[PDB]
RNA sequence: ACCUGCCGCUACCAUCCGUUGGAUAAUGGCUGAACGCCUCUAAGUCAGAAUCCAUUCUAGAAAC
RNA sequence: CGCUCAUAGCGACGCUGCUUUUUGAUCCUUCGAUGUCGGCUCUUCUUAUCAUUGUGAAGCAGAAUUCACAAAGUGUUGGAUUGUUCACCCACUAACAAGGAACGUGAGCUGGGUUUAGACCGUCGUGAGACAGGUUAGUUUUACCCUACUGUUGUCAAUUGUU
RNA sequence: CCUAACUACUAUACAGCGAAACCACUGCAAGGGGAACGGGCCUUGCAAAAACAGCGGGGAAAGAAGACCCUGUUGAGCUUG
RNA sequence: AUUAGCAGUUUCGGGGGCGUAAUGCUCUCAGCUGAUUCUCAAACUCUGAACAUUUUUGGUAAGCAGAACUGGCGAUGUGGGUUGAACCAAAUAUUGGGAUAAGACGUCUAACAUUCACUAAUAGAUACCACAAAAGGUGUUAGUUCAUUAAGACAGCAGGACGGUGGCCAUGGAAGUCGGUAUCCGCUAAGGAGUGUGUAACAACUCACCUGCCAAAUGGACUAGCCCUGAAAAUGGAUGACGCUAGCAGUGGAUGGUCGAUGCCCAAUCGUUAAAAGAAGUGAUAAUACUUUUAAC
């Protein structure tokens, strides 16, 4: 047959296809902007932790467009973004088929985000106690010299670089003794300054104001709510026997036919509808979140103009049993991927 | 079946430098100097004394008797730009609609504003070394002048491209800005 | 035949059928005619003749041939005119072809239309030509050349396959070639026919003869 | 049984989010022969598709 | 013919192909039983491109239309009636182009036709009965095997370091 | 239209308890030729233990020596001038 | 079966022109006759031929159906054609070595060099065989014929491109060129009562036509190799694959050379057959229902 209906067009997309659980439990993308900024002013990543989504009327910015000045409501997604603690530098070295791990270096003051990527860890257990054997960084002077030795190496030889920070979940209102690492490829000016600056930023601490403007568009990251495996109707958006007569099932009809004479990936099917990534793009942000020293709360009004009240983000009641929001945060556009409680991640665009 | 071919040669003014490393011009006159790469097609090339450059490849075909014709030809172009600087000049047409044609002195860009109603900014950058000016003739004109033959030549047409009407009649508009005064020199 | 597409029948095959007193029900041949220009022209004006060749041994429909005979028949007034072209053609199609017809189905059938009584009736008259047989032949004055094997070439494209076209080395419907015929009418051997010649020729079919000189003389 | 009904799932029965570079085809030109002129072509080159391939996104190899 | 003007657009009589989306012809395959027709579902592919992207012709002034290249990237509708593809109307749309996949798609459905028995008519038959005629009612079984797909563990049932 | 949620129950995991039909051998594909639609032949694409739960494209799946149709000097039930 | 005109007829057929009209002549057209012309007539023939290949009937055809002769396949395989019942070689006891057949020889895959061309294509790559045609190409190669050329060519650029004359007509404008018909002569180096563009039609410009310069080849109509266009369809795909290209490993040749079957040669071993022999290496045995020799398979 024709078909004969034009449009099939297939449902669902083939850009997501393989579906599955995803690898990482936090937002991670393998991808960054390229080379035109600053220097560690643009750390181009960040990572935050979602916590809902409230509304908030604005004006319009848009000439012709039902006003220019006229209220409209939108939703948004805050995200409680605690401030990150870098601890490696990382030098990629660009070869024949990519880049490749030639060596990190670590901060002599900390070493606590090795030990809690450790209680979790091990069966056997020679070396839980507080020790290592995937090679980490201790010593005051003699490890120096060696961290001395990578720094400049790395510096010289090739391609670009990334920082080794993590969060504070401990501080967090859900508890973890493992925090989440990350990288924030770091873009701009020239390889020298970057690889530097990264030593300097060790023991300090960057916020996600460090990052990010007030108005500045995201390349937001997550891993979609986990809702479990089911099957193909609302895995693909199919159709149904709406008035009902039907011995076989709620799941589709033909796979594939008689055709290639087997069944073809392109095909929708029973699977599951949770832990994928994906990354959605151009998000305004409409203003980033103060950090409350438990006293004011004006920091997490905003304005008082227009605001005309002082009170927190956080609803009258407020969260006790969710993701409960002490820290900075951010308004974005509504929406972002992944539960009410997840660890996000994001990108500028 | 396969037949020798003929050297071309060609007499070179004594105002300019033909130099000729592997295969490969570089014709140094008055307005200043053109390379060009040669050795597509195998051919021979050399220098007697230096007022003569003659190209030649002793077998081949009519195939390659064409390319050394060719070779020759194009060098004798640069040689006279290179001492005589080449002028293109493209008029435009309209005054029914009115046309706006301005040019970035600096940048060496033609920028047409306003023709067939457009509302557009049309800039097109021109290729490398040649230039352009505004000339007074009959408020018409622009003059493009340039020591490359190939290049002006190349940027004059994409100018002459990008000035037309691409939907609805060839002829409802005969309008744009098209080449007028060619093949032109100068020595004042 | 204008039913079938003539592919069908462009190879000289099966040993041929005509019309007789065994194939009466055969249509009239479409060709009944092979008369092109001034027929009541002398022998002795019009000293050229083209001719137009099958280069495929095949058959011709009469169609075609029809066909062909009105590319040197619009074209014989545009250039020259009657007082040019001399046609016979050169051609004729004794032979039929027949057509097991199945047309009868055109949805389901009564399977007559099968094999059974196979033999097809007469549908389609036709010619048999070999690669030297000739087609068309235009005897003609010899200030019309161009414009008499345009005419030939105009045919070509209405006959199947390959079709070779020439001038010949003689006066035209007549074994003798341009040298052997001014030998005529210098030899006092030229006898006029209208068309034809019969050229004199000394023999012996009677008992003691002289009148074999002084007949047509 | 009925009304109301958080949390939770879910609706074009709601809300948000869907990029930029090269490479070309057709095709339109350039310089320019073979073919003293000519010609987008032969040598050569320019512009140029919802096209291709990258960037993006998914997955992540008996690959590091 | 297209005023005029063979090829803008068509194109006679005539001639050559391709196609397998028509139907025949054939009877190789299957009667140790490939479940026959449509509709729904769903993908895939083809292009002989209806729309759109970009181009070039036009009897292309504009408008709209027509013709053609590249190109199958994205679209390709809602209904009455019909068992029905086919058919024919109403309505939208940029457009509602033709096709293929065992006349795609029955352990995916439905059974509206076609397919048995019961039965009504009409024509035919002395009659039992017949009908590519009409009418009506008529049980659609099985995946707990291998593969293929989807997701889910786990593994070089160690490649000769753990983690 | 356009699907949604919810509960029961089965399924799904365990604990006991345990089954058949089927089964030449066997299970990755494209193309080729070949009882003309190959899992095996040929040439290419390739290839990675053991498995789970779904799904129904393939095994010209299974159930039935098709009774549709033809044949056999095979029958029967009925009809008639 | 059937085409053409010609002639000789016309008190025989018909209608015209010539005295009114005919057949009285002369015409186109009827009939008859005579000589010539077209295609010759499976069931005509004076004459008369030596599954596959060949012949051949039906059939548009069919991997359809039906015959003939030979060959195979089928009741024999092997090598070769990628693969394959039938095509090629060539037939199989079991082996050894040697040399071949068809087919190959860049690699897969045993097997090579040398030489001349041709093709530049998303190609082109061994019968059967996995299709391609009519018709096009100023693609390249190779030819063939006629024309032109130092009396100066060809292309190029430059000059000239007239008088009668506004040719007669239509018009009262169409003055070469909306357009009909004649289409001549002068003079010249040459110039159509004109090839278009243009214009009210002209004017103006250009073309045929000629000449200035430059300076050696030019022009054309065809044939025919390879290539291209023609040349569109359904999972992802086929010279078998890779791949190849400016000698190629493609095509068409040339000169050698090599690989290679269960074929052939030679040797061996076993059986079969035919012939012969007997103390069977059974030279003290005493075997013939058995063993041996020779030859062929």
């Amino acid at each position: 047959m024709s078909h004969r209906k034009f449009e099939a067009p297939r449902h669902g997309n083939l850009g997501f296809r393989p579906r599955k659980r995803a690898a990482r439990h936090q937002g991670k993308v393998k991808s960054f902007p390229k080379d035109d900024r600053t220097q560690k002013v643009h750390l181009t990543a960040f990572m935050g932790y979602k916590a809902g989504m409230t509304h908030v009327v604005r004006d319009l910015e848009k000439p012709g467009s039902k006003m220019h000045k006229k209220e409209i409501v939108e939703a948004v997604t805050i995200i409680e973004c605690p401030p990150m603690y870098i601890v490696g530098l990382v030098g990629y070295v660009e070869t024949a088929q990519g880049l490749k791990t030639y060596k990190t270096v670590w901060a002599q003051h900390l070493s606590d985000n090795f030990r809690r990527r450790l209680y979790k860890n091990w069966y056997k257990s020679k070396s839980k106690k507080a020790f290592t054997k995937y090679v980490k960084q201790y010593e005051t002077e003699e490890g120096k010299k060696s961290i001395e030795a990578s720094l400049q190496a790395i510096k010289k030889r090739c391609s670009v670089v990334r920082v080794i920070a993590h969060t504070q979940v401990h501080k967090l209102k859900l508890t973890q003794k493992k925090a989440h690492v990350l990288e924030i490829q770091v873009n701009g000016g020239s390889i020298v300054e970057k690889v530097n600056f990264a030593v300097a930023n060790f023991e300090k601490t960057v916020n996600v104001t460090g990052v990010f403007a007030e108005n500045e568009l995201i390349d937001v990251i997550g891993v979609t709510k986990g809702k479990g495996f089911n099957g193909v109707i609302k895995r693909w958006g199919v159709r149904k026997l709406p008035r009902k007569t039907h011995k076989g099932l709620r799941k589709v009809a033909c796979i594939g036919a008689w055709h290639p004479s087997r069944v073809s990936t392109t095909v929708p099917r029973a699977g599951q509808l949770g832990y994928h990534h994906r990354v959605e793009r151009n998000k305004k942000i409409y203003r980033i979140g103060q950090a409350q020293p438990e006293d004011g709360k004006q920091i997490s009004t905003g304005k008082t103009e227009f605001d005309l009240t002082e009170k927190t983000i956080n609803p009258m009641g407020g969260f006790a049993h969710y993701g409960m929001v002490k820290h900075e945060f951010l308004m974005l556009k509504g929406c972002v991927a992944g539960p009410r409680k997840r660890a996000l991640t994001l990108r500028k665009s | 079946m396969k037949v020798i071919n003929s050297s071309r040669k060609v007499q070179i003014p004594e105002n300019v430098t033909v130099d000729v490393k592997g295969r490969s011009v570089k014709v140094t006159g008055p307005r200043g100097t053109l390379s060009k790469s040669f050795d597509h097609a195998s051919v021979d090339i050399n220098l007697v004394g230096k007022k003569e450059l003659t190209v030649d490849l002793w077998f081949g075909n009519r195939k390659q008797i064409a390319c050394i014709k060719t070779i020759t030809s194009i060098i004798e172009n640069m040689i006279t730009g290179v001492t005589k600087g080449y002028e293109y000049k493209m008029r435009f047409v309209y005054a029914h609609f009115p046309i706006n044609v301005a040019v970035t002195d600096g940048g060496r860009v033609v920028e047409i504003r306003n023709f067939f109603g457009e509302k557009i900014v049309r800039r097109i950058e021109l290729l490398d070394g040649i230039t352009c000016y505004r000339n007074e003739k009959a408020k018409d004109e622009i003059v493009l002048t340039g020591n490359s033959l190939e290049l002006l030549s190349q940027s004059c047409a994409t100018i002459q491209l990008r000035s037309a009407i691409k939907y609805k009649d060839v002829r409802k508009f005969l309008d744009g800005i098209y080449v007028s005064e060619r093949n032109v020199l100068e020595s004042n | 035949m204008g039913r079938r597409p003539a592919r069908c029948y462009r190879y000289c095959k099966n040993k041929p059928y005509i019309k007789s007193r065994y194939c009466r029900g055969v249509p009239d041949a479409k060709i009944r005619i092979f008369d092109l220009g001034r027929k009541k022209a002398s022998t002795d004006e019009f000293p050229l003749c083209v001719h137009l060749i099958s280069l495929e041994k095949e058959q011709l429909s009469s169609e075609a041939i029809e066909a062909g005979r009105i590319s040197c028949n619009k074209y014989i007034s545009k250039t020259g005119g009657k007082d040019s072209f001399h046609m016979r053609v050169r051609v004729h199609p004794w032979h039929v072809l027949r057509i097991n017809k199945m047309l009868s189905c055109a949805g389901a059938d009564r399977l007559q239309t099968g094999m059974r009584g196979a033999f097809g009736k007469p549908m389609g008259t036709v010619a048999r030509v070999n690669i030297g047989q000739i087609i068309f032949s235009i005897r003609t004055r010899d200030n019309m050349l161009a414009n008499v094997v345009e005419a030939l070439r105009r045919s070509s494209y209405k006959f199947p396959g390959r079709q070779k076209i020439v001038v010949s080395k003689k006066w035209g419907f007549t074994a003798y070639n341009r040298e052997a015929y001014q030998k005529l009418k210098a030899d006092g051997r030229l006898m006029n026919d209208g068309a034809n010649v019969k050229v004199i020729t000394n023999h012996g079919t009677l008992a003691q003869y002289a009148k074999d000189i002084a007949a047509a003389n």
